[PDB]
């Protein structure tokens, strides 16, 4: 069957800068591609068909290349209009398989995250839940993860982790991770800790409390 | 992220086996293929083989058809290759790399730790490290320079220290070389003509394998 | 078998000027050729793979080139972070032989060699070894070599000579020639002489000393 | 049989212009074309080889194209170290011809040639030999002859002509003309006559002399 | 570094043999192939022949086929060339090439020191010089030249210098040409008609080969 996806998985790329992207097929449809923009709550568009021609609305920033299996989609320069998504399209044979995506981002100095764990409150104990969070905002790049060492044991599965797209204000991320936990847990366990691991702290970050403290 | 991680270098005897292996993470594995690629001395890249794990299906170069052996584990993900009838020349690194997507061909992005093998019949030895200073009596230039052989030294490397590292800047390492199984280096210090002989110097050196140190006086 | 060499052995090129380098190969693949990024003590990545797309993290300043069995790769401009060597690939059929390599270097300013040669301690003496050395350092360009004559008698072979990698400081480089020699031959000789010959002198520049003086 | 030559004869081209040269084949090879840079008293070496690529020393100003039997060399710019003549390679079959060659010089301001002719001394009328010569230096251009009228009549042929290649100082030419006669001609002749026609000048400039006066 | 080495000129009498032999260092002689090319007077170029050393199989251009022979020593790394029933015409320069792997294609980079060859059945004559000087009793224009006439000399060439090397300014040099089996050549210098004829001028000549000078005054 036609298959095809595209690499890298993400980009960043500052407004002025050349974006090289490029999705490869397995099998070679001499023809056809296309290219989509699609921004968060928003249906896609035609921006560049053929490989060559651009559709209407669109400037002469946005230019396509590539022959065979190999293409490529070069953007000079680029706009603080310009961010969202990419995808690829073949016209080869059907059923059509799309593109995997690609999220784009701006580049900008490094920033530290902050990193803070909070007890539960008095009202849900009573309720028979119980959870524990760990806050992080204001971070770059995207590349950073969490986990749970309760006692020095990790806990899988059972930690949620949530995503925040691309703020307007001040261009950073932010995330939230609550652990799940039962009544017999919150008893006979202590120390509750979260570590934030970032590329430009040598050594993961840890807040951490006691009940009894 | 993908990251492949390697085991680290070990010591064979001429005529034994090896084991190494490399675990994959970050990807899928049983879906893409597995390489291997042998650096010789001093600068060659070679193409050892490959392993894509579907049937299992492999290829190899024929020199190392007698030898090379592949196996792979799909339960931890991770990739194994097998050498026999290690010989003195045999001796190099090998990379782990993830290959396309049921294809040999698209150059890998991704390569290996680096981690080498050490194969031969000579024992560790303590390093043997004499002082060298002048002279027939002059110096020339102004700006004259010392130096400590270190030879007779099993394995690669050791560590030498200049007046117990309080001038960094004019010290040389100085690579070695294979002979009669043992290796030879050197280093190169450049002090001025107005502190010597006024200043005392001296060359330290520190084997970690055999836990053995020298000083002495230049 | 196919095979395949690059040209030349080594290049020398500054911050700021263009690279070509070229790798021939006697049959024709017609397509793939890759380029990798191999530094001291470090493993090779992806460039430019299939002659033309290149890989994420590389710049806009590499750019390959070629048809048939003549290929080439662009470098415009060279960055202080360029410093390494090159390789080359085939794909046409197995096993893989890939490419001999090339050294990059910095031009500049020529600088002349300082050479001594220094008598063996008195320690060495009851210990049963013997040895002379004779010390090169802070010179450009790589092209270089060493000899030496005792009482005017060439030895060979038994002249060992270590060479040094590119310095980040003052960009240059150093070795090292130590001559193998029994205890015999240290009592009926006297004069040991070892020469450097560069290219900024007209004449090979002699170090030499007396066991009588 | 294979057979080329090049075209024009030779050119002038100062430092910082292009140069356009060309050489024709009879039949088409397809592939292979060189230029060899040759200078006086030294061997040539390669520059670009197979039309395209060029070889190591050989910087970016030296580029090669055409295609089929038109070939062409595009030097741009000339730089004062390029001086010297071109060649062509053919490797369509064996044996090999090569090119006819092809002369560079710099363009600068015309200079008017200086002429004299003098006669000969009392030694060589004893010892059977005579002969007149005239001086001509610090021309400019190349296209400059010389005859001899004795008594209003050519001598043809024994009339020698060398040539001086450029010089370094004040960039120009240089000849010499000795006219070659027995002694049964001297006795009976008394005008002794040279011109030198000069593009420069409308009219040959004609010295002259005579034996009784 | 790729050096090739070659011999220096020889005399042969016209009908005998010569020896061309040229020594190859700086890479391995037996895997690449070897070529010669000759430059004729005063401008050209063509190709001899050449030798590959695997066999050994050679060829060469249709009118060299009676004349050129070539063969190599794979012991000393030397290629050799001997031409026989040598003419007038067969003066000229020969250069020494290494070619491509295994191909005599892919044009050769570095050439030979241009050894050439010199033929002929004219024996060493002493170089007869005159001196030429004004005049008719004027001197025009405000620069006047001067000049003295070398002829008669074998072989090229012969030095000549101008007031004992005092004044290297104006001195130009003029090659010779070849007629009746002698070389005949001049110079010529410009002085300021001030000096002149106040000071002396002469013109010096040496031959290195029949260690012959002669001094004059113009």
């Amino acid at each position: 069957d036609i298959q095809m996806t595209q690499s890298p998985a993400s980009l960043s790329v500052s407004v002025g800068e050349t974006v090289t992207i490029t999705c490869r097929a397995s099998e070679n449809i001499y023809s056809n591609l296309a290219w989509y923009q699609q921004k968060q709550g928003k249906s896609p568009q035609l921006l560049v068909y053929a490989a060559t021609n651009l559709a209407d609305g669109v400037p002469s920033r946005f230019s396509g290349s590539g022959s065979g299996t190999q293409y490529s989609l070069k953007i000079n320069s680029l706009q603080s209009e310009d961010f969202g998504t990419y995808y690829c399209q073949q016209f080869w044979d059907t059923p059509f398989t799309f593109g995997s995506g690609t999220k784009l981002a701006i580049k900008r100095a490094d920033a530290a995250p902050t990193v803070s764990i909070f007890p539960p409150s008095s009202e849900q104990l009573t309720s028979g839940g119980a959870s524990v969070v760990c806050f992080l905002n204001n971070f770059y790049p995207k590349d950073i993860n969490v986990k749970w060492k309760i006692d020095g044991s990790e806990r899988q599965n059972g930690v949620l982790n949530s995503w925040t797209d691309q703020d307007s204000k001040d261009s950073t991320y932010s995330m939230s991770s609550t652990l799940t936990l039962t009544k017999d847990e919150y008893e006979r366990h202590n120390s509750y800790t979260c570590e934030a691991t970032h590329k430009t702290s040598t050594s993961p970050i840890v807040k951490s409390f006691n009940r009894n403290e | 992220e993908v990251q492949l991680q390697q085991s680290g270098p070990e010591l064979v005897k001429p005529g034994a086996s090896v084991k190494m292996s490399c675990k994959t993470s970050g990807y899928t594995f049983t879906e893409n293929t597995m390489h291997w690629v042998r650096q010789s001395h001093g600068k060659s890249l070679e193409w050892i083989g490959g392993i894509y794990p579907k049937n299992d299906d492999t290829k190899y170069n024929q020199k190392f058809k007698g030898k090379a052996t592949l196996t792979v584990d799909k339960s931890s993900s991770t990739a194994c290759m097998e050498l026999r009838s290690l010989t003195s020349e045999d001796s190099a690194v090998y990379y782990c790399a993830r290959g396309d997507y049921e294809n040999y061909f698209y150059a890998m992005d991704y390569w290996g730790q680096g981690t080498s093998v050490t194969v031969s019949s000579a024992k560790t030895t303590p390093p043997s490290v004499y002082p060298l200073a002048p002279g027939c009596g002059d110096t020339t230039g102004s700006s004259v320079t010392l130096g400590c052989l270190v030879k007779g030294y099993f394995p690669e490397s050791v560590t030498v220290t200049w007046n117990s590292g309080s001038l960094s800047s004019s010290v040389h390492t100085f690579p070695a070389l294979l002979q009669s199984g043992l290796y030879t280096m050197s280093s190169s210090v450049t002090v001025p003509s107005s502190t010597w002989p006024s200043q005392t110097v001296t060359c330290s050196v520190a084997h970690p394998a055999s836990s053995t140190t020298v000083d002495k006086k230049l």
